[PDB]
């Protein structure tokens, strides 16, 4: 009779209707992705338009239900998320201009091709060739030219776009009773109405600062170690006291440092743990690889996947006649249907990618009982984090020996682990200063504290203190270098990569101690421990129904950000880094002495 | 009944009653199509705000999970009254000796 029962009935109508409409759009997207055809594109467009229109009308209906008198945690969560205006809070022209701005900068970056001058006959696009020109080349000038040319062309054609992008996104948030567009992204971690577990939108920056203050001491030795390693490759271009050149990061923005594993290898003679040759020798096809993962997922306690996955998921490239998306994507179509789009090859990475992607789908069946709108993770970081521990556990030598990939007589000495430890540190610890820095620049520019003519120099100054990477040359306001990133050029939150890093390591220790492991973190194999999976399933089964602070404390016991697990796993590397950094200079200086 | 009650485009011929003002009595059929009254405002025959059609059509397809595939259910109800029991089981016949 009251408003609340009306919302409950209204939500009941929405939940059943949305699932079928979501499935049709998801099925259209699945067909479009695995079969790129003209009819498939318009099918996704028509389904996507109907799905967008359905969300529009549902949001308008729910806005008539006040949030103040909603008494249980479940109902208010769905109505708060469903009442989100998005870009509709402003006028049509303002919304369309932002959407057009969103559309055009996506096209500019996707079609952004920078090539060598003086030969316009053919040019090299960003994806196929520009990726290899910085990840395998050893030429300082070639990397420098590619670094400067791409940001020069893209920055100039994105600077007017980024001027309106930051303002328009701020308009949408401020019209939605938000301080800025940065607070809009910070609202994912907001917890309100729950005692003890309450979390504030603005509390994220200081909490991330609290965990970051301990990341730098480990990163500083890593920074000194790579700089000493980079001295062999570049003797004079990089000063021992200065920062690293921006175009010698192995990638475009320095997010992943895995491209310097060969350059910064601690023991090049010592073999790695890779057993890729075992799969081809024993004829382990991708069909059986997923069986091995499925055999692994049932060992830890997760139930085996349904038979519908086999007849609906394509794990091999269709061929030349059919065009399918090779990007690793997990598909939760709804209504009990789960698929994974896989162009799997016979490689170690694809085996780890599969384990990473089944972790996404295995998370999906966990919250299947929850309503469709709540059929999501508690925060953005949980979904990827739970799949990362699956790859971490599957990458252990004990797991490889258990399933026969690695020989039981293999010697797991400390020499073959530090290089394995270093490679993970390059991928994980390397992105931590960069992820916080650009995002911290991103919230701050959303806040407006940064002067409109003081973005890059402030950005460059942060790179001197946070990541310790020096710029090739100073850049003025004509170029827009930050917008060159794939995520920012598509309105994608980047702090989620930072949170999933801590979540992955937080989950591991709680998972490992529940498995009763007497060894270090890098030797933790969660296999054959069904009790650990049940405790893991406790957070999995909650999904978005419970706050992330409550969900975190269910497993690890801490509702807030925790940096302690990260130091434990790299402790053998952290002490080892101190051994070889006695001659090198720990830390870095803001001076531009190198270049 | 996936092979029979499912179509690739969707078998919408099967409907279920999503809303009703009260729970059904045992062995009771409700085929009413009156718009459900979810709010205090009268429906007036219009499926608008807080007013929706009580019956929803199942979109059965052969590409669903085990729990969502159509299942034909035949329910047998047995009663004994003062009237003679005229429904018997088969009786076995043994060869004559
Ligand atoms: C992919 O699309 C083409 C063109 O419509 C069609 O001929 C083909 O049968 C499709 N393949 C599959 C597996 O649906
Ligand atoms: C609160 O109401 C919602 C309405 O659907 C219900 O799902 C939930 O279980 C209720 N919680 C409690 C503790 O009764
Ligand atoms: C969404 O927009 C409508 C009208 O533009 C407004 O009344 C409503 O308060 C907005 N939603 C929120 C959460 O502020
Ligand atoms: C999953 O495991 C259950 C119990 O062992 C079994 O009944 C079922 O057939 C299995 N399904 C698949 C697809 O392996
Ligand atoms: C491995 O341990 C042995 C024994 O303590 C030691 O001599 C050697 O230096 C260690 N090597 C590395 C790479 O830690
Ligand atoms: C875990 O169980 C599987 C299957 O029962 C077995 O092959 C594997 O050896 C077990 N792990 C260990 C460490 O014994």
């Amino acid at each position: 009779s009251t408003i609340e029962e009306q919302a409950k009935t209204f939500l009941d109508k929405f939940n059943h209707e949305a699932e079928d409409l979501f499935y049709q759009s998801s099925l259209a997207s699945w067909n479009y992705n695995t079969n790129i055809t003209e009819e498939n594109v318009q099918n996704m467009n028509n389904a996507g338009d109907k799905w967008s229109a359905f969300l529009k009308e549902q949001s308008t209906l729910a806005q008539m239900y006040p949030l103040q008198e909603i008494q249980n945690l479940t109902v208010k969560l769905q109505l708060q998320a469903l009442q989100q205006n998005g870009s509709s809070v402003l006028s049509e022209d303002k919304s369309k201009r932002l959407n057009t701005i969103l559309n055009t900068m996506s096209t500019i970056y996707s079609t952004g091709k920078v090539c060598n001058p003086d030969n316009p006959q053919e040019c090299l696009l960003l994806e196929p060739g520009l990726n290899e020109i910085m990840a395998n080349s050893l030429d300082y000038n070639e990397r420098l030219w590619a670094w400067e040319s791409w940001r020069s062309e893209v920055g100039k054609q994105l600077r007017p776009l980024y001027e309106e992008y930051v303002v328009l996104k701020n308009e949408m948030a401020r019209a939605n009773h938000y301080e800025d567009y940065g607070d809009y992204w910070r609202g994912d971690y907001e917890v309100n109405g729950v005692d003890g577990y309450d979390y504030s939108r603005g509390q994220l920056i200081e909490d991330v600062e609290h965990t970051f203050e301990e990341i730098k001491p480990l990163y500083e030795h890593l920074h000194a170690y790579v700089r000493a390693k980079l001295m062999n490759a570049y003797p004079s271009y990089i000063s021992p006291i200065g920062c690293l050149p921006a175009h010698l990061l192995g990638d475009m923005w320095g997010r992943f440092w895995t491209n310097l594993y060969s350059l910064t290898v601690p023991f090049g003679q010592k073999p790695n743990i890779d057993v890729t040759d075992a799969m081809v020798d024993q004829a382990w096809d991708a069909q059986r690889i997923f069986k091995e993962a499925e055999k692994f997922f049932v060992s830890v306690g997760l139930p085996n996947m349904t038979q519908g996955f086999w007849e609906n998921s394509m794990l091999t490239d269709p061929g030349n006649v059919q065009k399918a998306v090779c990007h690793p994507t997990a598909w939760d179509l709804g209504k009990g249907d789960f698929r994974i789009l896989m162009c799997t090859k016979v490689t170690m990475d694809d085996f780890l990618t599969a384990h990473h992607e089944m972790g996404h789908i295995q998370y999906d069946m966990a919250y299947a009982a929850q309503p469709f709108l709540l059929r999501n993770g508690a925060n953005e970081g949980f979904h990827e984090a739970v799949g990362e521990i699956m790859s971490l556990s599957a990458a252990t030598p004990k797991h490889l020996k258990s399933i026969g990939l690695l020989s039981p007589d293999f010697q797991e000495d400390n020499e073959t682990e530090i290089n394995f430890l270093l490679k993970q540190a390059l991928t994980i610890v390397g992105t931590l200063p960069f992820t916080y820095m650009l995002e911290k620049w991103r919230w701050m520019v959303f806040k407006g504290e940064i002067p409109k003519d003081q973005w890059m120099k402030k950005w460059w100054e942060m790179k001197r203190e946070i990541v310790g990477v020096v710029e090739p040359v100073p850049h003025d306001e004509t170029y827009c270098d930050p917008a060159s990133l794939f995520h920012v050029s598509n309105d994608y939150s980047f702090i989620r990569y930072y949170t999933r890093t801590l979540y992955q390591f937080q989950f591991q220790e709680a998972l490992c101690q529940a498995a009763k492991h007497e060894g270090p973190l890098h030797k933790c194999d969660i296999s054959n421990s069904t009790e650990a999976g049940q405790k893991l399933f406790n957070m999995l089964r909650l999904g978005k129904s419970e706050p992330w602070t409550l969900a975190l404390e269910n497993v690890v016991g801490a509702k807030n950000m925790n940096v302690r697990p990260l130091l434990n796993y790299f402790e053998p590397l952290f002490t080892w880094l101190k051994d070889q950094n006695k001659n090198s200079f720990v830390g870095w200086s803001t001076d531009w002495s190198p270049y | 009944s996936n092979k029979l009650d499912s179509k690739v485009s969707g078998n919408y011929n099967y409907l279920y009653r999503l809303f009703r003002k009260s729970n059904l009595k045992p062995f009771e059929r409700d085929i009413s199509t009156e718009i459900y009254q979810a709010g205090n405002k009268p429906c007036n025959g219009v499926a608008g705000f807080n007013c929706y059609f009580p019956l929803r059509s199942y979109s059965f397809r052969p590409t669903y999970g085990v729990g969502h595939q159509p299942y034909r259910v035949v329910v047998l109800s047995f009663e004994l009254l003062h009237a003679p029991a005229t429904v018997c089981g088969p009786k076995k016949s043994t060869n004559l000796v």
